[PDB]
């Protein structure tokens, strides 16, 4: 999972 | 009020954390802009998520979005902090890092720096205001698409063409004879200079990048992230930014 991935889902 | 959602939502202040005991080198100048960049970039994340009609789009299509756009939104948001902290005098990209004449010359981003200038001089021309920015700011993350389009194009039309609709009443408030139209177009034709000014800052940003060590300049894991996706697709011409009105 990429850091804009985990942002967004988060 | 979509408009009142935005006025509440947009990402408080952040510092630059700028050491200014440090030589003022554009290897320690670029890197303390990298940083924050880094820093608003979590901030454009987040405010990304609250947007009404935001999570309508699919999750790849907000992570193309955001990626796209990265550069826009950051560049027209140091603009309205230039506007609204200096009234446009200097480059306002936090409050411990305010750029004159002597930053814009040490960090060797001079004629770039200039550029920007010229489109906080146009926020103090036009009297932008904070409900039309906030506006204006939606319209940048959705103004470049993948040359194939998007997964969910339907989808990401109507939420450009909602925003769209909010810029053209909120105008209104705005009126000369009691006409907007002429504000309007003020407004669009602003928006799409914006284009120009981020394929510049986004030449510099790659080169900075692929010889990033040799200039001594840091990036932060949110910025690799975004330009390592980003730097093929633009450089392969696979972007399309999207103007209100052709070239
Ligand atoms: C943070 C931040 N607050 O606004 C901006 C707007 O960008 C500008 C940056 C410098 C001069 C200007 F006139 C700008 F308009 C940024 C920002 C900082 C670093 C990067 C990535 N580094 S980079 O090499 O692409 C470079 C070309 C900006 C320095 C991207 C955005």
């Amino acid at each position: 999972k990429s850091l804009l991935q985990q942002l967004l889902t988060e | 009020s979509p408009v009142m959602v935005l006025e509440n939502i947009e990402p408080e202040i952040v510092y630059a954390g700028y050491d200014s005991s440090k030589p003022d080198t554009a290897e320690n100048l670029l890197s303390t802009l990298n940083r924050l960049a880094g820093k608003q970039m979590i901030q454009v994340v987040k405010w990304a998520k609250v947007l009404p009609g935001f999570k309508n789009l699919p999750l790849e299509d907000q992570i193309t979005l955001i990626q796209y756009s990265w550069m826009s939104l950051l560049s027209f948001a140091l603009s309205w902090r230039s506007y609204k902290h200096t009234n446009s005098q200097f480059l306002y990209f936090a409050p411990d890092l305010v750029f004159n004449e002597e930053k814009m010359h040490q960090s060797a981003m001079y004629e770039l720096c200039q550029g920007m200038h010229q489109i906080s001089l146009q926020f103090v021309r036009l009297q932008l205001t904070f409900e039309e920015y906030t506006i204006m700011k939606v319209l940048l993350l959705l103004s470049t698409i993948p040359k194939d389009g998007l997964k969910s194009q339907a989808a990401f039309e109507e939420m450009r063409t909602n925003y769209i609709k909010e810029l053209r009443k909120m105008v209104t408030k705005s009126p000369n004879s009691g006409q907007s139209w002429q504000r309007f177009y003020q407004l669009t034709k602003l928006l799409d200079s914006m284009h120009d000014l981020v394929s510049d800052l986004l030449e510099f940003c790659f080169y900075t990048f692929r010889e990033s060590h040799a200039l001594k300049v840091e990036f932060p894991a949110m910025l690799v992230e975004i330009i390592s996706d980003q730097l093929p697709k633009v450089e392969s011409g696979n972007a399309k930014p999207l103007y209100f009105h052709r070239k």
